[PDB]
């Protein structure tokens, strides 16, 4: 909720900063988040999206989500989701 | 501003320099419908002293950007 | 059918909440002014 | 599986794309300094190319 959160689209500079940090500190998103500028959940979701996107672009020309595939989808964290529109 | 820019670019071309002439053409294309006086002489210098593949794309790009600037407010 | 899940054209905003909360106030309480008709109540 | 092999693949994919992107913006900003330009410069796109030869055909 708080206004400090940048919900805009990811700029390229912060994207490369996120890539570099996620390489430097494996896992450890609560410390990557302040340096990147976004929240920890935003950084984790963005990193996962980049990996999935790279896999999708890889399939045209040709990571083991099979381990993540063997179970169901990730249950979204309730507090990080956008608010339901009111009826 | 283009009124003096055109004469100065003609003088520059007479002297034997081409780079600063086109430079001041893009410089003058920045000050500002029915404005054909810009583009007529702009494209005239383009035809008389311009290569097909070397320069046309970027300056036509700039023309499109200027037209979009004009069209943003209406 | 009281099942109009359709998102409202006017979403509730916080400033709206504070404004319509403050709207519960009215003018200052007006008491009938006392009439000093003689000297002793003036005193 | 690999926090390093997979990292390079993301780094590779990003790194070569920013090189071509920095190439354009360095090119366009250098022209505005020598011309005192004040406006954003949009990517060339295929539209300018289609119009370029069409303009060029009437020139010659």
């Amino acid at each position: 909720i708080d206004p400090s959160i940048k919900k805009t689209e990811w700029s390229r500079e912060e994207d490369e900063k996120l890539l570099h940090l996620a390489k430097l500190l494996p896992t450890q998103w609560r410390t990557i988040a302040p340096i990147v500028g976004r929240t920890a959940t935003q950084c984790l979701e963005r990193y996962q999206k980049l990996l999935d996107d790279l896999e999708a672009k890889e399939n045209e020309q040709l990571n083991d989500p099979n381990s993540r595939l063997r179970f169901g989808e990730a249950e979204p964290n309730l507090e990080t989701l956008p608010a339901l529109p009111d009826a | 501003v283009k009124d003096m820019c055109l004469r100065f670019a003609e003088m520059e071309t007479k002297l034997g320099e081409i780079d600063r002439a086109r430079l001041i053409y893009i410089h003058g294309s920045q000050y500002c419908r029915v404005e054909t006086d810009y583009w007529k002489a702009w494209q005239e210098f383009e035809i008389r002293y311009g290569n097909p593949e070397e320069t046309v794309k970027e300056m036509l790009r700039i023309k499109r950007s200027v037209q979009t600037k004009f069209s943003t407010d209406s | 059918r009281v099942k109009n899940k359709n998102p409202a054209p006017i979403q509730i905003s916080a400033e709206q909440l504070l404004r319509e909360a403050v709207e519960r106030q009215d003018v200052a309480f007006v008491p009938p002014k006392i009439n000093i008709t003689d000297l002793e109540e003036l005193q | 599986s690999d926090p390093f092999v997979s990292s390079q693949r993301l780094r590779k994919q990003f790194r070569e794309r920013k090189k071509i992107e920095k190439k354009q913006e360095a090119k366009d900003l250098s022209l505005k300094n020598r011309a005192a330009l004040d406006i954003d410069i949009l990517p060339p796109s295929s539209s300018d190319k289609d119009k370029a030869l069409l303009l060029l055909d009437n020139e010659l």
